[PDB]
DNA sequence: AACGGGATTTCTTCATTTCATGCTAGACAGAAGAATTCTCAGTAACTTCTTTGTGCTGGTAACCAGCACAAAGAAGTTACTGAGAATTCTTCTGTCTAGCATGAAATGAAGAAATCCCGTT
DNA sequence: AACGGGATTTCTTCATTTCATGCTAGACAGAAGAATTCTCAGTAACTTCTTTGTGCTGGTAACCAGCACAAAGAAGTTACTGAGAATTCTTCTGTCTAGCATGAAATGAAGAAATCCCGTT
C-alpha cells in the first residue's frame, strides 16, 4: 500500500525542493518518513474526532492536529 | 460564518482593479483567525501576569508589540493607537 | 450607528469583541481593546492583500489565488518571520536553486 | 531534466503525490488508532492532510539537500534526510 | 503559595529515604506548572472546539492523551480514570 | 479534604480554582480538577522516580537538579514530552558521538 | 566593546562540553555573533514585559516568559 | 579531547558572569534594574543554547567527514532550525 | 483564441449587535515599610593571557567503482462520475442533573525560628 | 576523611478551601431531518513500470598546505562578602472609572439562485 507513492512522485517532490541526483534508498526514506508523519498526524486528528463522537474526521479535525505538531496549515478553516 | 466579506471590502480598498479566487480567500479567512488567536492569546497571557482581570487597549498593544516583528509591528500600532482615538472623541 | 464605522474600521469591532469574551481570554474586556485589535487585523489583512495583489500583477494576472499569497509572504522581510511555521495551501514555492 | 525540470515544478503549485494512493494510505493508518474501524474522511479533510504532507517532504528535502552539498556532493542520500530530522527536534 | 509542599510530599513517598535540593524544587514546581498548563491548556481548547463551556474529566483526558507520549499516556489516564471514580464513590 | 476522597496528595482544591481563575472556561466540571490533580501527581512522582534512582545510582543521597536532568534525557517517554525544556544547572548526557 | 567578555577559553568550554573536538578558528566570533542575536532577541521580548506592568526591574520571570514566547521553556525560577 | 568527559560531567555555567552581565544590560540599554537572579536565567538559558548548538552543529561537521568545527556549520545548523 | 464553471452581484431574512441606564468592581493614584539591586573595597585567586612549535587535520587532484537519469515500451492504475443507500453529523425540546453562588467557620498552608545533618572543602 | 551551609523537623498564626442550599443552566436522549461520504460499477485516460545504456558522480587512497592544541609563568579581572545607600517593588485605602447586565428593537451578515466574467483548455 505504501508503494502507493511511485518513483517520479517522490522524485517530483524531491525535485521541487531543488535536488539534482536523487540517490537510491531515498525512495523508501520518503515512504518511511511520510509514514511517521501521517501517523503522528492522523492519531492526533483522530482523537479529537472521537471526542465529538463522530465517525467522520473533519477538515478541522486535521488542522487542529497539525497545529499541535507545530505546523499551522491555513487554507481550510471550516 | 467568517471574516470573508470583510477580507473582501478591504481587498477592494487597497486594490480595486484586482480580484481574488476562493482558495486564496480560504487562506485570508484562515489568516485573520490565525493572528486573532495569537494576539488575544499573548494579550490574555498578559493581563494575567499582572493580576489584572481585564484586557485593556494597552494589553493588545504591548501584545502586538511582542508578536509582530520590527517593521510590521510599528504600523499595527499607529493603526491601533489611532483607531481608539477616532473611536473615543467621535 | 455601527461601532466599526465609529472607529473608522472596516473589520467588525462588534464581532471581535464578542469573539473576545467567548474563548474566555479573560473575564472583562476593555471598550477599546476590541476596536484596537480589530484595527490591527485590518492592517495586516490589507498588508498582505497589498503585496499578494501586486505579485498577481507582476505575474501578469489580476486575481488573488493561493500562489500569489505564497510569494507575497516569502518575498517580504516582515511577513515570513511572522508566518514562521505556517504552510499555505496550493502555495508552491520560491524559484530558488543553487549549483556546486 | 536537471536545470530544466527542477524549475518547472517550483513554478508549479499543485500536488505531486497521486490523490487516491494517498487517500487509501490515510484510511489505513487510520485503521490503527481506532481499535480497527472505518471512519469517514471529509473529502475536504483529506486534501488538507496532503497539502501539508507535501510541503513537509519538499521543504524537508531542500532543508537537507544543503546537508549533501555540504559534504561536497550533489546526490541526496538517506544520510541527509535523517540528519536534519535530528537537527530540528 | 506553591506546590513544593506537595512535590516534596510525593518525593519522600517514592524514596522516603531520599531528600532534595531547593534548586531541584525550582525545577520541580516549574515543571508541574508547565504541565498543569499544557493539559488544562489544550482542554480549554478542546472544550472550546466542540462548542461547550464545560471541562469534564472526559476533557482533561483526551487532553492528556494528546499531550503525554506513549505509555506515559496509557498510565496517567488510568491514574485519573482511577482517581475520579474513587472520588465519586467518596 | 477533596484530595482525600479522590485519595490524592496534590490539591484537588487548588487546581479547581487555578483552573476557573485562568479562564480556561467559565464552567468547570466536578471530575476535572480531581482528574488533573491525579495526572499531575503521577507525572511528578514519575520523573522523581528516575531522578532519584540515578541519584542513588550516581552515588549521592540528595536530589540535585542534575538528577532531574538525567531522569529526563533517560526516559524515552520523558525526553519526548520535555522537548522544549532546559534544567537550570544540569550539564548534559556525557556523550561523544 | 563588551562582546569580548566571552573568550577563546570560555567559548571553548561550551564548544568542548557540546561534544566538540578540534574547534575551528572563527568559532570564537561566531559565538560572539549568535549569542548576540539570542540574548538580543530574548532581551527585547523580555524587556517589554518589565515595561508593561510598570518598573525598571526586570525579573527572572520577565525573562522566563520571554523564553517561553521564544519556544524554549526554562525551569527553576518561577515564584 | 581531554576536557570532553570533564565538563559533560559538570553543570557549572562555563562563561563567567560579569562579562556576560554587561553584555546583556548593553543590549538592554538599547531599549533599568536586573534582579541578580534574572541574570542567571538569561544565562542558564544562554549557555544551554550554545551547548546544544555546536553539538547539533558538529553532526554537520562529522557529516562532511570533518572533525573541526567551522562557522560554516553554525550557519547550516541555525539554518535547519529556523532561528 | 474559443470556452469551462467560478466570482461577482443582487435580493430576503433570522440573528447579532447596539442601546440604555443602574450597578457592583476591577482599578488606580496617593502613602510607605523594606527587600533587595547596585556598589565600593578587599584579599582571594581563579582565569584568561601570549607564544613558539610541531603534530594532526583539512584542501585538491588523481584515477575510478558503480549509480541514476534518459529513453522507447507495455498495459495496468488514477479519475470521478454519478447515484443509492445510508452511514451519519446535526439539530431539537424541555426533564434530570449538575455546577455556580454566598457564606461561616474550620483546617490545610506559607513563613519564621532552631536543632539536625549530608557531600563540597 | 571531616565540618560547613542546607535541609529536616516541629511550631505558630493565617489565608483558602468546604459544605448548605437554591439557582440557573448544561448535559441529554432518541426522532428524524439534511447532508455528503462510503459503495461499487464502469469505464476512459494517462502515468507508471521497464530494461538496458551508460555519463560522471562519489570514492578512496595520495599529498600538499596549514590550522589548532599545549602548557606556562603571569597578572588581569572575575568571586565573594559586607555594609550600606537608598531606589523601589508591593500592600493598602477609598473612591474612581467602568465594563457587565439585561430586554428587545433593528441593522447586519449568511444564504439561495442567477447574469456576467477570468484564467485555462
Amino acid at each position: 500500500n505504501i508503494q502507493g507513492i511511485t518513483k517520479p512522485a517522490i522524485r517530483r517532490l524531491a525535485r521541487r525542493g531543488g535536488v539534482k541526483r536523487i540517490s537510491g534508498l531515498i525512495y523508501e526514506e520518503t515512504r518511511g518518513v511520510l509514514k511517521v508523519f501521517l501517523e503522528n498526524v492522523i492519531r492526533d486528528a483522530v482523537t479529537y474526532t472521537e471526542h465529538a463522537k463522530r465517525k467522520t474526521v473533519t477538515a478541522m479535525d486535521v488542522v487542529y492536529a497539525l497545529k499541535r505538531q507545530g505546523r499551522t496549515l491555513y487554507g481550510f478553516g471550516g | 460564518e467568517s471574516y470573508s466579506i470583510y477580507v473582501y471590502k478591504v481587498l477592494k480598498q487597497v486594490h480595486p482593479d484586482t480580484g481574488i479566487s476562493s482558495k486564496a480567500m480560504g487562506i485570508m479567512n484562515s489568516f485573520v483567525n490565525d493572528i486573532f488567536e495569537r494576539i488575544a492569546g499573548e494579550a490574555s497571557r498578559l493581563a494575567h501576569y499582572n493580576k489584572r482581570s481585564t484586557i485593556t487597549s494597552r494589553e493588545i498593544q504591548t501584545a502586538v508589540r511582542l508578536l509582530l516583528p520590527g517593521e510590521l509591528a510599528k504600523h499595527a500600532v499607529s493603526e491601533g493607537t489611532k483607531a481608539v482615538t477616532k473611536y473615543t472623541s467621535a | 450607528k455601527t461601532r466599526s464605522s465609529r472607529a473608522g474600521l472596516q473589520f467588525p469591532v462588534g464581532r471581535v469583541h464578542r469573539l473576545l469574551r467567548k474563548g474566555n481570554y479573560s473575564e472583562r474586556v476593555g471598550a477599546g481593546a476590541p476596536v484596537y485589535l480589530a484595527a490591527v487585523l485590518e492592517y495586516l489583512t490589507a498588508e498582505i492583500l497589498e503585496l499578494a495583489g501586486n505579485a498577481a500583477r507582476d505575474n501578469k494576472k489580476t486575481r488573488i489565488i493561493p500562489r500569489h499569497l505564497q510569494l507575497a509572504i516569502r518575498n517580504d522581510e516582515e511577513l515570513n518571520k511572522l508566518l514562521g511555521r505556517v504552510t499555505i495551501a496550493q502555495g508552491g514555492v520560491l524559484p530558488n536553486i543553487q549549483a556546486v | 531534466g536537471w536545470l530544466k525540470e527542477i524549475r518547472k515544478l517550483q513554478k508549479s503549485t499543485h500536488l505531486l503525490i497521486r490523490k487516491l494512493p494517498f487517500s487509501r494510505l490515510a484510511r489505513e493508518i487510520c485503521v490503527k488508532f481506532t481499535r480497527g474501524v472505518d471512519f469517514n474522511w471529509q473529502a475536504q479533510a483529506l486534501l488538507a492532510l496532503q497539502e501539508a504532507a507535501e510541503a513537509f517532504l519538499v521543504h524537508l528535502f531542500e532543508d537537507a539537500y544543503l546537508l549533501t552539498l555540504h559534504a561536497g556532493r550533489v546526490t541526496l542520500f538517506p544520510k541527509d534526510v535523517q540528519l536534519a530530522r535530528r537537527i530540528r527536534g
